């Protein structure tokens, strides 16, 4: 079997348990959305082979600088999340998550995702981030950020519609396996 | 596999939205806390009570690398225990903060904190340990790879089930805040939820704190071997010769990282350097040894005799000003990897410059 270890970062708001979700079950979750996601090893095929990809969760691990580093050792992808309705969290990618994963996981690739794609173009959305003057993410950005930390790849995804999920994943295997 | 089916399924309708939500997360919590239990009796019954009984490796070793399992699991399934108690009384769950109380407030919370900072502080470097050993003793690879091939392991490593204390810790102030948000405010129940969660996030701190101790702890020791301070058994400036029996053992980090020294203006020296608590240590690799060494500039600064300041035109530049009189005239200048590392860096100089 090939086994690799894949661990999602980010900021706390930003999604990271429901993507993993997502991926796991092929499913958004109608009812309730879980706070917790165990260590969990995924099967998943990419380019012929089979895979087991060993899924690891972060969040609540935020704000514990040396609680984080003990799930780094042996990753051999990660997934960088920030959340497109949250340009805070886009530039801590660079300012917080980009220096960490590189001292903890060095030339382990890494791949930058954009989540909750499907707010863009909410209003609600649009509108509060009018007031502390901001406005969702795009695409160039997200993109830009990614040739800036060296990601193997750039993606973006929307948990709630699957869409680009599956992607997501897919793609972070595919660098696991390079 | 969710409260509104499974039970409270003809006691749904009866409920409002907030109150169905509720439950739902209070249920999350109560599936998840014996999913928890379960995992640390895998750990006991797969690998803890096997390595024991059959000496897999010196017992000296193996306590290192399961310090307190009983307890931690006595820990868990008291309070699971606790959780089926209440459960009792029919599935819709009242009043719960009294049960959050029991297990993070208090006496309780003493005895958790310990109990999980025990277990985990330690626990990167025996992993490390297990690496090697299942490298280099085929018995041991053997037995790791039969003891992981259990259906109970569902295919994970035992690197991959330790570390879930840790994680459980982290997930229970996400589950108070989301119970939180669905009790109505106002109550006292909502106000001592909000004592458990603060005292959660307490609880976290001091196991974060004490996995940096001691990873720190066994950081310098390694470094402290390594360490060549023998140009400075001899002296040039004064400044230096001081430091000639320096011992980093004795110290508490606060930092450590790769820099770049500029030292003259097409002169650079990449280090390695060490923020202790009362001084900024400057040490040049040299295979595998760290040397402590002049150039003259000292190696060794007291941050109660410096001064930190910003470089206008290099964000990833910052300088070190010595103050005292018999100082060097010229200011140490240094380069971290980005500009994020730069501030740190001098987020942390500053603070500890405050306080030495
Ligand atoms: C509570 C549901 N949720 C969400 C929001 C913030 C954080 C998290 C997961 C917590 C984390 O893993 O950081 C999930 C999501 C998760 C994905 C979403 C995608 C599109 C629109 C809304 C979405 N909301």
């Amino acid at each position: 079997a090939i086994r690799k270890k894949l661990v999602i970062v980010g900021d706390g708001a930003c999604g990271k348990t429901c993507l993993l979700i997502v991926f796991s079950k092929d499913q958004f979750p109608e009812v309730y959305v879980p706070t917790v996601f165990e260590n969990y090893v995924a099967d998943i095929e990419v380019d012929g082979k089979q895979v087991e990809l060993a899924l690891w969760d972060t969040a609540g691990q935020e704000d514990y600088d040396r609680l984080r580093p003990l799930s780094y050792p042996d990753t051999d992808v990660i997934l960088m999340c920030f959340s497109i309705d949250s340009p805070d969290s886009l530039e801590n990618i660079p300012e917080k998550w980009t220096p960490e994963v590189k001292h903890f996981c060095p030339n382990v690739p890494i791949i930058l995702v954009g989540n909750k794609k499907d707010l863009r173009n909410d209003e609600h959305t649009r509108r509060e981030l009018a007031k502390m003057k901001q406005e969702p993410v795009k695409p160039e950005e997200g993109r830009d950020m990614a040739n800036r930390i060296g990601a193997f790849g750039y993606m973006e995804c929307s948990a709630k519609t699957k869409d680009g999920v599956r992607e997501v994943f897919e793609m972070a295997t595919r660098a696991a396996l390079q | 596999q969710n409260w509104q089916h499974t039970v409270g399924k003809d006691v749904v309708a009866g409920l409002t939205q907030r109150e169905i939500d509720r439950q739902e997360v209070i249920n999350e919590l109560f599936v998840t806390e014996a999913s928890h239990l379960r995992t640390l009796r895998v750990l006991d019954l797969i690998f803890y009570q096997r390595m024991k009984k059959e000496n897999l490796m010196p017992r000296e070793e193996l306590a290192r690398l399961f310090p307190n399992l009983p307890e931690l699991i006595e820990i868990h399934n008291s309070w699971c225990e606790a959780m089926k108690k209440l459960r009792e009384e029919g599935p819709i769950i009242k009043e719960i903060s009294d049960l959050m109380l029991a297990r993070f407030d208090g006496p309780a919370r003493e005895e958790l904190q310990q109990v999980a900072a025990q277990f985990c502080s330690y626990q990167s470097i025996a992993l490390e340990l297990i690496k090697t050993k299942q490298r280099k003793e085929s018995r041991f690879q053997l037995f790791m790879q039969e003891a992981e091939s259990h259906p109970q392991c569902r295919r994970l490593q035992l690197r991959d089930l330790i570390i879930s204390e840790m994680q459980r810790l982290t997930k229970y102030p996400l589950l108070l805040e989301s119970i939180i948000k669905h009790t109505e405010g106002g109550t006292s129940e909502h106000e001592k939820l909000c004592r458990a969660r603060d005292q959660c996030r307490e609880i976290l701190k001091y196991v974060n704190e004490a996995v940096k101790q001691t990873e720190n702890r066994h950081r310098l020791e390694g470094y402290q071997k390594r360490l060549d301070a023998t140009a400075l058994e001899r002296a040039s400036n004064p400044l230096a010769a001081e430091f000639k029996s320096l011992d980093l053992t004795t110290r508490k980090m606060i930092h450590e990282g790769p820099l770049t020294w500029r030292i003259s203006k097409d002169k650079t020296l990449d280090l390695h350097v060490l923020l202790l608590e009362d001084l900024l240590v400057l040490l040049q690799k040299q295979d595998e040894k760290l040397l402590l060494k002049c150039h003259t500039f000292s190696p060794v600064l007291k941050l109660n005799a410096v001064l930190i300041r910003s470089v206008a035109t290099d964000k990833r530049a910052f300088f070190i000003i010595c103050t005292s009189k018999l100082g060097p005239p010229q200011i140490y200048e240094l380069v971290a990897l980005t500009s994020s590392d730069k501030n740190t860096w001098m987020e942390l100089l500053e603070e500890a410059v405050r306080n030495a």
